[PDB]
């Protein structure tokens, strides 16, 4: 539970940010 | 759960750590993961562990339950410390085969377990299959970002499979990079007298190497100064200055290993043709022109042979030029550039000296006699 | 989710600037 | 006290990047812009480095650094001009300064104003004014006032680049 | 007042240098840039940096200036060691002679009345034979 | 060993020169002293980020007499093939100095004034040869 | 508060241990967010930049506002090598000084989770440069405590000198992730 809850967090903020980071480049 | 008991119980159960079992499992309990790792190596290093299944037990306990997270490397490098003290060389692979799987992230670490299959494989025999481990992993390892403690090892494997092998040149180069990549004041004086005895042999019995210098030169081959053998020393200083004189002198000596008396034949061409080139780099461009006569006073062949002495050297391409022997005469107009001694580059020096001073002389005299035309 | 958005979006970002580049790329005769 | 034509360079210092290394926290750098006895006290050593920042390039032509009169004062001031970044009390005792007055009691009083070269200050965006020493030896040291006076440079302050003629569609 | 005919626009080595690289970097289509510098007092403009635009369809005309651009590299050439203004802009012609032709004066007249004081800068770089500039 | 090369202004400097002219990728870096320093393998690993195949060119702006004013020099890492300890240093690169025409035609101007005529006056070669 | 910070990682292979569930990776990765965001939640137009002190020191990120780039650089941050604090700390007031905007008040948070393989006599010179040159460093101490927590306690006094509330040394016992002391710190509390 606890691993996988970390992995939700690190996946959710940093993929979110490279995400918005990058549209924002290419936009 | 069972590795704190396994630890309370080699307390005192198993042999060594004493008082160090106890801070071993503290280390555990507190779950540093770590440190442990440290002291598990200088352990595992102890005058204790040679011929112990404790060792393979405590493998099974607490690696097991334990290396799921640790430097990959450093779990590779207990591994081997584990692996070295299970003979099952049929197993052995299989295990290896395992670690490898283990750890899959450190391109250090499986570069690490490939070279102890390789040599655990080539121990066993499999010649067939220990080359192509090798030689996989020189293409994997040349590829990491520059050098790092597994290089030792793989080059140490590379220099055992070309021993056994016989490849005595390949068996030299790898030697030497492996003793590069390695401190030597790590290694103790009995491993950096063997291995400088082999690098030497390699050398002397060699298709090719005809650059001795580097290992003169080398702290390794200081520790045979006042060893029971100079004389390999002694030797390899003849070769590096073709010194045929000095080589019957030895000979002697170079008798007792076997393998030399084997290979005279190629010794004494290997030493012959270090003599010519030796008087060709010598010898000036004035007069490089080198008599027949002058290379049978040099390295001992009567002048019918001494065509052949030449024809050789310059094939192998160590010295290029030509032979007219009408007159007996041979032009050397080049030599294999090598590596010298501070007396030489002192020599060289002194020649740069007078070169200059011709150089600057003439400097003047046109600056003197131009004065009215250089704009 | 990530490995095909992040290689799609590396296609086409990577597009997009080649494009930039050759949008300063002069034609010969 | 201020030549015609000449102003006092208040208004164009813009907080945004007036700092003062070295500053105790009792007395802060606002002290020294009042005219008043509020003043600015050194924290560890008989050093002190101000930096003050100007919206657009102005030429200093004097300046008006003083301090009290019971030995705490200024006593060798090194002005550099235009620094990319801010520096340290190391690069500020071996840097050739712009300027290297010496000051002496007479600039400290009130009626005190130091000339500057003009020339080498003839567009100044950033100052950095360490003093070394004190006007005696005390381990602490004060600034009572300081302030510029010189002129503005013109400036071409982009971002107003705006069409002043012509439609908004031609090329060439 | 008035501008003497004294008037020099002393072109530093650098700007000669990057004037005609992006002119011959980018004929027969038209480049543009600015051109920092410092008004030295009424005789003298020095222009010691030039400073690329990049190419954006509408030509050279006020359009092309691309306010983020222009504001960003001169707050980084500060940060670098460049606090220069901004002395006029320059703008090639490929081939077709050194001139202004009705969008230059547009543009030369925003300068101006940014600060009455920019240069605009013209060159011909195909015009530019080795040994005439 | 404490120095701060700032790879945020690096990164958002190259995107502009990238929008003025894309036919040009960071090749490594300069540095205008005269000598190597200690920081310099740090620096160039920072930059290998940027360029795998980076050059250091130690411009030097103080005007010798006798030799081109820029050395280059890459980086290698390698087992030493004689046995000596490896560590992390630079290699030679051959540099030269050459130029575009559209620079030439500026360099030109610029030297008119000083200039060497382009011919051989025997005086001139006679120069050459001291 | 205008104030620029400088958050130091320590990414030594001393953070390999699971002290801190579930490694002291993930407790200095949350740490780090958790400062990051509090930061960002005082004034917004504060920064904060990061800093990694391996074998030597590197820089990550130069002072952005924008914390998300500093959490996605700091993912990445894996366990190499030993720590130097020294060199970490004047390299992080170097980025200090190529601060755009020059009011924001110098701050470092370096986490010192290794043992700092250094001298006292350096250390507390170090703490008189900083002294002078206006930089409050704030450590959070976890780890080899009775190894360094001296060095540590010597340098933060010597920050503070008689009355310096700047530099604040918060030394987290071993429990549960390295977060719940830092919500609730001096260092943080203020903010
Ligand atoms: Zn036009």
């Amino acid at each position: 539970l606890d691993s996988e809850i970390k992995i939700m967090k690190s996946e959710v903020l940093r993929v979110t940010h490279e995400l918005q980071a990058m549209k924002d480049k290419i936009k | 759960k069972d590795v704190p008991g396994f630890l309370q119980q080699s307390q005192n159960s198993g042999p060594g750590q004493p008082a160090v079992w106890h801070r071993l499992e503290e280390l555990y309990t507190k779950k540093l993961w770590h440190q442990l790792t440290l002291q598990v190596l200088d352990f595992v290093q102890d005058p204790c562990f040679a011929q112990g299944d404790g060792l393979i037990k405590l493998y099974e306990n607490f690696i097991s339950e334990f290396e799921h997270r640790v430097n990959p490397l450093s779990l590779v490098e207990i591994i081997l410390h584990v692996v070295r003290q299970m003979t099952d060389p049929n197993v052995a692979l299989t295990f290896l085969e395992k670690t490898r799987e283990k750890v899959k992230s450190s391109d250090e670490a499986v570069i690490l377990c490939k070279t102890a299959i390789g040599a655990l494989k080539l121990n066993i025999g499999d010649l067939q299959v220990t080359k192509e481990t090798i030689e996989d992993v020189e293409e994997m390892l040349n590829n990491l970002p520059g050098v790092t403690s597994v290089h030792s090892r793989f080059y140490d494997l590379s220099s055992k499979y070309y021993q056994t092998i016989g490849n005595h040149a390949s068996y030299y180069k790898d030697a030497l990079r492996f003793l590069g990549c390695v401190d030597i004041k790590d290694l103790p004086v009995s491993e950096q007298q063997e291995r400088a005895f082999t690098l030497g042999l390699a050398g002397l019995l060699g298709e090719g190497v005809f650059n001795f210098g580097e290992l003169l030169m080398h702290p390794v081959l200081e520790s045979l100064r006042n060893t029971d053998r100079q004389w390999l020393i002694d030797t390899l200083y003849a070769f590096n200055s073709g010194n045929v004189e000095r080589f019957q002198t030895l000979k002697t000596a170079w008798g007792q290993q076997p393998d030399l008396a084997a290979n005279e034949a190629q010794l004494l061409r290997k030493i012959q043709l270090l003599c010519l080139m030796e008087m060709t780099f010598t010898r000036p461009a004035n007069h490089r022109q080198l008599t027949f006569e002058e290379i049978a006073k040099s390295a001992k062949i009567t002048v019918n042979e001494v065509e052949l002495l030449v024809m050789k050297a310059l094939s192998v391409g160590l010295v290029k030029g030509s032979i007219d022997e009408v007159d007996k005469r041979v032009h050397m107009t080049w030599v294999q550039p090598r590596v010298l001694d501070l007396q030489q580059i002192k020599g060289m020096k002194d020649r740069l000296e007078f070169w200059c001073t011709d150089v600057k002389s003439m400097e003047m005299l046109v600056e003197h006699q131009a004065h009215d035309i250089l704009t | 989710e990530l490995r095909e958005q992040l290689k799609e979006l590396t296609k086409q970002y990577e597009k997009s600037e080649n494009d930039l580049k050759a949008l300063q790329s002069v034609g010969q005769i | 006290d201020i030549p015609k034509g000449y102003m006092d360079l208040m208004p164009f210092i813009n907080k945004a990047g007036c700092e003062c290394l070295n500053e105790s926290d009792e007395h802060g750098f606002d002290n020294c812009l009042r005219k008043d006895t509020t003043f600015l006290e050194s924290d560890c050593d008989e050093q002190l480095l101000i930096t003050v920042a100007f919206n657009q390039p102005v030429k200093l032509y004097s300046m008006k650094f003083q301090g009290p009169d019971n030995g705490q004062g200024p006593k060798y001031v090194k002005i550099f001009i235009n620094l990319p970044r801010s520096m340290d009390f190391e690069e500020a005792e071996r840097s050739e300064p712009t300027q290297a007055l010496e000051l002496t009691e007479d600039d400290i009083k009130e009626d005190g104003i130091v000339p500057l070269r003009y020339v080498k200050f003839q567009n100044v965006n950033s100052v950095t004014i360490f003093v070394q020493s004190n006007q005696g030896e005390e381990e602490t040291t004060r600034i009572s006032y300081f302030t510029f006076i010189g002129t503005p440079v013109q400036a071409t302050n982009m971002n107003d680049f705006k069409r002043v003629v012509g439609k908004k569609g031609e090329s060439h | 007042p008035a501008v003497d005919t004294a008037e020099q626009v002393y072109i530093s080595s650098l700007a000669l240098l990057k004037m005609l690289k992006h002119g011959r970097a980018g004929v027969p289509m038209e480049v543009m840039g600015l051109m920092l510098g410092e008004f030295v007092d009424d005789y003298t403009v020095r222009v010691i940096d030039v400073f690329a635009m990049p190419q954006s369809g509408t030509g050279v005309s006020v359009e092309a200036v691309d306010p983020v651009f222009q504001a960003k590299m001169l707050d980084m050439l500060k940060q670098t060691g460049r606090p220069e203004m901004v002395v006029g802009w320059y703008h090639s012609h490929p081939g077709f002679g050194c001139w202004l032709s009705g969008v230059d004066i547009n543009t030369q007249q925003s300068f101006e009345a940014l600060s009455e004081r920019a240069v605009a800068v013209v060159v011909d770089p195909i015009q530019s034979v080795k040994g005439k500039v | 060993s404490v120095w701060f090369l700032d790879h945020d202004y690096l990164e958002n400097m190259y995107g502009m020169f990238k929008k003025v002219n894309a036919r040009e990728r960071i090749v490594g870096w300069y540095h205008t002293g005269p000598k190597l320093h200690k920081n310099d393998i740090a620096i160039n690993e920072l930059m290998k980020r940027y360029c795998p195949n980076s050059v250091l060119v130690i411009i030097d702006v103080k005007p010798k007499d006798l030799g081109l004013p820029t050395e280059a020099y890459i980086s290698v890492e390698e087992v030493h093939d004689d046995g000596t300890p490896t560590s992390k240093t630079f290699e030679h690169v051959t540099s030269e100095i050459g130029a575009e025409e559209a620079e030439e035609v500026g360099v030109e101007h610029l030297l008119r004034d000083i200039k060497d005529t382009t011919v051989g006056t025997l005086s001139q070669r006679i120069t050459n040869q001291v | 508060v205008l104030e620029s910070t400088m958050v130091c990682v320590d990414n030594s292979e001393y953070m390999r241990n699971g002290d801190f569930l579930p490694t002291r990776l993930q407790a200095q990765q949350d740490a780090v967010n958790i400062v990051c965001h509090s930061k960002t939640r005082s004034n917004p137009e504060n920064n904060v930049g990061l800093i990694t002190l391996a074998n030597d020191c590197e820089v990550l990120t130069t002072l952005t506002p924008d914390t998300g780039r500093i959490l996605s650089k700091l993912h990445t941050v894996q366990p190499k090598g030993k720590i130097t604090f020294c060199t970490g700390i004047r390299v992080a007031h170097l980025a200090l000084k190529h601060r755009q905007g020059k009011n924001h008040k110098m701050r470092i948070i370096a986490f010192v989770g290794s043992p700092v393989e250094d001298n006292e006599k350096d250390l507390v010179k170090l703490a008189k440069r900083l002294k002078k040159e206006k930089v409050n460093v704030d450590i959070i101490n976890f780890g080899e405590e009775e190894v360094n927590t001296e060095k540590l306690t010597a340098f933060v006094n010597t920050l503070n000198g008689k009355d310096g509330t700047g530099s604040h040394l918060v030394t987290v016992p071993p429990g549960p992730s390295l977060a719940d002391a830092l919500i609730s710190s001096p260092i943080l509390a203020g903010e």
